[PDB]
Formats: structure tokens, sequence, C-alpha cells
């Protein structure tokens, strides 16, 4: 079940879908927690590599190709929660882009958001 | 792969490759990488004559098999069995990982006996403090008879720090004034940290700028409210939604906080909240009729009567800006004339002159008793500057 949802969320990071994407996570992620460890690192090991794809999604549609303030929070909310169970050769990458978006998130104008 | 090269036909040999040099790739690249150790213990060896033998046939797999599907320069065992001069990097990327598999593992707890927060100078802290303090001896201990340049150390022991500290924000996604505690209390416990020092100032920031972004909207929404209707400037956003999560978001958890950096951060919150949230906001305005200046009157009075921060009233700072702020609120539904006599008395000690000009304009209309209010308050200015 877990396996079909993060197709789900491939395919809808394919159709980028990164709204229901994301609840989809939620509901894997809290299905799991709920689930046990062996879950977590059966997901773990079998798809942190999605898990990264789509923390590390971008949209071409974005205005000037920024990323949303919400989509930055949200996006690093995700890898926070990632990086807790994943795999640990991948550690660095992840902390890179959450530092990406972190360096990032601490450049913009928050009262008056450009992309909000 | 000799019974690949050798063994098989063209057709078998492509459709084999096809098949499985991915997993081939990739199963004999980890296998390397966790045997690593082994294989560049030594310079000169059969295995790493065999493997470069492997990775080399592997390649002419690929290249006689002609596949696309799965491709393997072999560049990187080429690399790997180069990679003889660091010998430590490998090492210590082992050492980081048991040391992250060691911080992971402890959030991992179940009983959550870390989360048993302890009063020490007071600030409840976690026991998470003492237990990276603990895998960062274990990791510089590491480093003791390893020969790694210190110029990677540093890069790897922030990177520690930023993974760590991610793993604890995403552990105190509601907390996190505990997690902001807890790390200043590290940072007074190891100067050292300037990765932790420097990220957690930064997400500190972050979730101020980030309340401060949903007062402001808050704000700039109820401002349009009261642009929009002069009825009822449902004080809804206010009382039930604004008052609330600045006490129980922003003054409750900065006086948690408590420390110069809590008193400091409530400060600058109020600045922003007074000045920048209101009375920037409000001197913004175009022209405030007299039911606008009652219902900002109103708001400015359950502001300052709903936001008294008694830690925050020794403060000369505090008690000037709640001051300005209450006789703002006081003197935007009054009259010209009692504004001019309670600026005769000295109330508007804390308001500029051109704010002041400002503030008169925004609420009077064009009138000659307007100008001589004005002219009246910029001369007494004037001669009070001459001395």
């Amino acid at each position: 079940e877990v396996d079909l949802m993060v197709l789900h969320i491939d395919y809808a990071l394919v159709n980028l879908d990164f709204g229901t994407a994301y609840e989809l996570g939620k509901q894997v992620f809290e299905i799991c927690q709920e689930a046990g460890q062996h879950m977590m690192k059966a997901l773990g090991d079998e798809h942190w590599l999605t898990f990264y794809q789509m923390g590390k999604f971008v949209d071409p549609n974005w205005v000037d190709n920024e990323i949303p303030t919400e989509i930055i929070v949200l996006q690093m909310s995700i890898l926070g929660r990632l990086l807790e169970v994943c795999p640990l050769e991948e550690v660095e990458i992840v902390t890179s882009q959450w530092s990406t978006l972190e360096l990032e998130l601490s450049a913009r104008d928050l009262v008056k958001d450009k992309y909000a | 792969c000799d019974f690949m090269l050798d063994g098989l036909a063209f057709r078998d040999r492509k459709t084999l490759s096809y098949e499985l040099g991915p997993l081939f790739n990739t199963e004999f690249t980890k296998f390397v990488k966790n045997n690593a150790s082994i294989i560049l213990e030594s310079l000169d060896s059969p295995l790493k004559n065999l493997v470069s033998v492997i990775n080399n046939k592997l390649t002419r797999l690929v290249a006689k098999s002609e596949v696309t599907n799965w491709t393997h320069s072999g560049k990187e065992i080429q690399d790997l069995l180069m990679n003889k001069q660091l010998y430590y990097n490998l090492l210590l990327d082992k050492v980081l990982e048991s040391h992250i598999s060691e911080i992971r593992s402890i959030f991992e707890d179940p009983k959550k006996s870390w989360q048993n927060l302890e009063v020490v100078e007071h600030i409840e802290v976690t026991q998470l403090p003492k237990l990276f303090l603990a895998i960062s001896q274990n990791f510089k201990s590491s480093f003791a008879d390893s020969h790694v340049d210190e110029q990677y150390f540093a890069y790897k022991y922030n990177l520690l720090q930023t993974s760590y500290m991610a793993m604890c924000t995403a552990n105190f996604s509601h907390n996190w004034c505990q997690l902001y505690v807890d790390m200043r209390y590290l940072i007074e416990r190891d100067e050292k940290l300037y990765r932790i020092k420097e990220l957690t100032r930064n997400l500190l920031e972050t979730k101020l700028n980030m309340k401060y972004r949903i007062v402001c909207q808050l704000i700039r929404h109820q401002l349009t409210e009261f642009r929009e209707n002069e009825r009822n400037p449902s004080w809804d956003a206010t009382i039930e939604k604004l008052l609330p999560y600045i006490l129980k978001e922003i003054v409750r958890p900065l006086q948690k906080i408590r420390g110069e950096e809590g008193s400091r951060y409530l400060l600058s919150f109020l600045n922003f909240l007074y000045n920048d949230c209101v009375t920037k906001e409000i001197l913004k305005w175009q022209i405030i009729s007299e039911v606008n200046s009652e219902n900002l009157g109103e708001l400015v009075s359950l502001l300052v009567n709903n936001t008294d921060i008694q830690l925050l009233a020794k403060e000369p700072s505090y008690k000037k800006m709640r001051e300005k702020f209450a006789t703002m609120g006081k003197f935007l539904p009054l009259h010209l004339k009692e504004i001019m006599e309670m600026f005769y008395n000295g109330d508007f000690y804390l308001f500029a002159t051109d704010e002041l000009i400002q503030w008169i304009e925004l609420l009077f209309a064009d009138t000659p008793l307007r100008r001589n209010a004005i002219d009246d308050i910029y001369e007494i200015r004037g001669t009070a500057l001459d001395d």
C-alpha cells in the first residue's frame, strides 16, 4: 500500500501535484509511524531515492523560477523528517539541499513576499 | 563476467547484460564501497588487480554487449582504486556514518527519556545536548590519529552539526523554542559550535519572521477591513486570533527563552509589532475618518492593554514604545485642540515631529486650525533644538 502510494507520489511529481504528493506523504509517514520500525527501514531503503527526488522538486512555472516560501518550509520539513530515517550514505546531499533551502530561506523579503 | 564475455553468445551476453548490468553496477559498486577498507589496505594486491580486472571487464561488457539501458564507465572504480592518497577520508566517513547512525538511534528511543527536560541555569533543556556533546567527543577522538586534512574535518563537522540540528527541528516541530534554548545552552557549553549558533539564530529568525509574516499579514488584513468597512471593525482577528497567537506563540515562548536573547527578541518583537505592524502601517493610511479613528483608538487601546509584558516593564524602550502607542490610541479619536494642548504638556515626546505632523494631517482635514497647529508644533520643536 505504501508502495502504491509512493508510486502515486512519483507519478504526481511527474504530474507536478506537490500538494497531493505531500498529502500522500503525510499519509504514508503517519501510516508507517504507527506501523513500526521495520516499516521505517523498509520504506527507507526502498524509496529514499524517491523522497530525495521529490524533496528536490522545482516547479518550472514558479514565479521568477523561485520556490514559494510556503513550499520552502514544506520541503524543509520534508527533508527534516526524511533525514531521520534515510540511509546514511545520503545524509550529506539532503543536508546540503536542506542548507540549500535554508540559505535561500534566509535570503527573502518576508513581510512583502513575492513568493507567498 | 568471464562467462559473460568468453562464455556467452553475442545476443545471450547482450540480453543478460541488459538485464543485470544495472544490478551488476550497483551491487558490485556498493560491495567495493563497503569493502573499501580491505581493498585499499594495500597499494598493489591481487585483490586490487582483480577488481580492476573486473572493472575493465565490465566496461568491455558494456562495450561488446553494446548496451544503453545501463552504462558503466568504470571511472568510479578507477578513481576509488586511485583513491590511495586519502586512506583516512574513507575512515572519517565511516566514523561519520557511525555518529549519524548513533544520533539517529538517539532519536529512535521509544521511551523518549531524552525528551525529559531538566531545569539548568532557569532553562529546561532535554538530554540531547549531552548526547550531542558525547558524539562530538567521539568524533574529535576519531580524528586524533587520523591523517585527514583539517579542511575536510571542519566541513564534515559542520555537516554533522547541520544534520543533527535538522533532525532535532524535525523532532521539535512544535517545541522549537525548547530546541532553541537547548542549543543556546549547548553554545554556552561549547562556543566552538559556530555552525550550530548560526543555524539556531537563523531558524529563530526564521520562526520569528514567520510569525511576523503571519501577524503583519493579519494586521494588513485588519487594516484592509478598516479601510473597507467603517461600522464593524471585526475585532475577531485581534481578540481571539492576533492577541492569543502573540501571547501564547510569541510572548510565552520568548519568555521561555528566559535570557538576554529572550528579552532582546521580545523587545525587537514589540518594536516590529508596535512600530512596524501598526505604527508604520497606520501611518501608511491616506485618510482616517472619525469612526475609523475611534476604531484605531480602540484597537491600539486593547493592544497596549492586551500586550503588556511585565517582564519588560523595566525596559526604558518598552515603556517608551508602549507609552507612545497608548498615546497614539488616545490622540487618534481626539480633536485638534486636545492634541495641541497635550502636546504643550509634552506627551508627544515619543512622537517624531514629522510623524506628529503626518498624524495630524491624516486625522484632520485641510483647515487653518491644522495649519496653526502644525506651525506651532514645528516651531516648538525648532526652539527645542536650539537649546
